[PDB]
């Protein structure tokens, strides 16, 4: 399955910035056409938390106006400790899908929005699939 | 808190010569209450100005992902036009300096008065017109009372536009 | 020696700092708005054109059509405010920032006026500093007058040697085309 | 029909803004291409040709270097106190730009607007027509 979806357990706890018209949540409920927005200026991040620690194949965003990402891994069950997965610079318009099949066991996963082609960006889609 | 459903940020240098004393409109901006957070009148909304008086400014300048400056409080004291000249100045550079040339520099002119030992209000007041500059006069002589409008003044501006944006997502993704 | 000078070359040079470091003087001192120095050993004499923010040379510039970017600037400090250095460091990163040819580099110099403050400047890292951005570093002192020159006719000196650059550049491309 | 810009048909610059003796605004005239006339820095910088008579001109034409917006104008008095716009033209990053024109003109002033650079040269100014 997709454990981001907040029906397989799927669960932000600790994103930097919110406006309760485009919570977290916006994220992990499969649709493209609801999101998660940031309120300013950058870096800005959030932490998802699968129900389980499970092996992630495929990692995948969907998101409009992100610049730089950064992702990172906590495989322990409280999230004391993240390490580096990837990184990726992007690019121009105005929706970005990204995808990227990773082999590593997490419970939580850590997206950072390093910069932006904008004031503000838009986090869509988060898809993460293993098991 | 009030009601608070969404907090915003925004990076806002406040230049000016030193003795213009931007510490003292910032501080007691800061104070007030008891990072400077005001809510939008009339919303659920708190803005946090991040203020970043010129060695903070340079902290902020030559870390990595750095990315510009498209708010700001430009000072002067009525004492000294030349405190207006270095105002104008920085302003333009301001203008020149932004990496996204597509973004207006949205700024706030305000008129002080440093208590020890001229400019032309007048003048002023056109050239943050002729500029589209909202003009704010502290230096009348209410240190602590209206401190707060140029702030306010450049957070609703700021305000403004994430709705506009925001809005412009919503356009740009259903479905 | 001079005025049998065969070639003018002219330069803007902002000239950034605080109102209380004393621009005027150093401006004053160098030429009792256009600043002459011959370099030394040629018939090469420059005219630096020198925009005191406040002013307000650099801003009536600036909103001029067809202005074209400060390359060449020069910062100066007061030893007695630290928070006077400080705002040199910040000018110096946005005049980096607005150049309209980010291909250009920006050229300046670094300077040392002569109260002082509870955090006082130590010219070892000042110097420092300048070095670690490679920038020409003076400090006016020794007494006011002898060598305000000095700064001015480094970044004279800096700006001659990169029109020679250029010129000579100019020579290889039109002897091809 | 001549070139009236070449020195050997009366061709002289009286008022450029800016000299090296090294690459003087004859430079311009002696129908050579390798020769040239450089700015000493900044910008606009002009120079004023003036033409043996007062002739009708049909092509005018310029080999640059470093130059982005260039502007020409005509005086067809015999004292160059009044000048007229003829064009103007944003170039590109050794430029040729040919003009065709039907003036009369005895001065003609070439202004260097903008350059691509810190300084710039013209290396052939060319000058056709009659009369
Ligand atoms: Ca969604
Ligand atoms: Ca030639
Ligand atoms: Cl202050
Ligand atoms: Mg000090």
């Amino acid at each position: 399955k997709d454990y981001a979806r907040e029906e397989n357990g799927g669960l932000v706890v600790m994103a930097s910035c919110s406006d309760e018209r485009f919570p977290p949540e916006n994220m992990l409920d499969g649709k493209d056409n609801t999101f998660w927005v940031t309120t300013g200026m950058f870096p800005q991040e959030f932490v998802l938390r699968l129900e389980s620690c499970i092996r992630v194949s495929k990692i995948t965003t969907l998101s409009l106006n992100v610049r730089k990402l950064a992702v990172e891994k906590c495989d322990q069950d409280k999230p004391d400790q993240f390490e580096k997965v990837f990184e990726v610079e992007l690019a121009n318009r105005g929706l970005q899908t990204e995808v990227h099949q990773v082999n590593i066991r997490a419970k939580y996963l850590k997206f950072i929005l390093l910069q932006g082609h904008g004031e503000f960006a838009t986090v869509n889609r988060v898809s993460v699939v293993g098991g | 808190p009030i009601d608070i459903t969404a907090t915003l940020r925004c990076k806002v240098a406040v230049v000016g010569e030193a003795t213009v004393g931007k510490s003292a409109l910032i501080s007691m901006f800061t104070s007030k209450g008891s990072v400077a957070p005001v809510t939008i009148p009339d919303t659920t909304v708190s803005v946090e100005l991040f203020l970043l008086d010129t060695s903070d400014l340079y902290k902020e300048q030559i870390s990595q992902y750095w990315n510009g400056v498209y708010y700001a409080i430009l000072v002067f004291d009525v004492s000294s036009m030349e405190s207006f000249e270095s105002c104008k100045a920085w302003f333009e550079l301001l203008k020149s300096a932004r990496p996204d040339r597509e973004r207006p520099l949205r700024a706030v002119l305000v008129a002080n008065k440093t208590d020890l030992p001229q400019v032309r209000l007048d003048m002023a007041q056109d050239w943050a017109t002729t500029n589209t500059l909202d003009f704010f006069d502290v230096s009348a002589n209410p240190p602590g009372k209206d401190a707060d409008a140029p702030f306010l003044s450049i957070a609703t501006t700021f305000y403004r536009n994430y709705e506009d944006k925001v809005a412009a997502f919503q356009d740009a993704c259903r479905n």
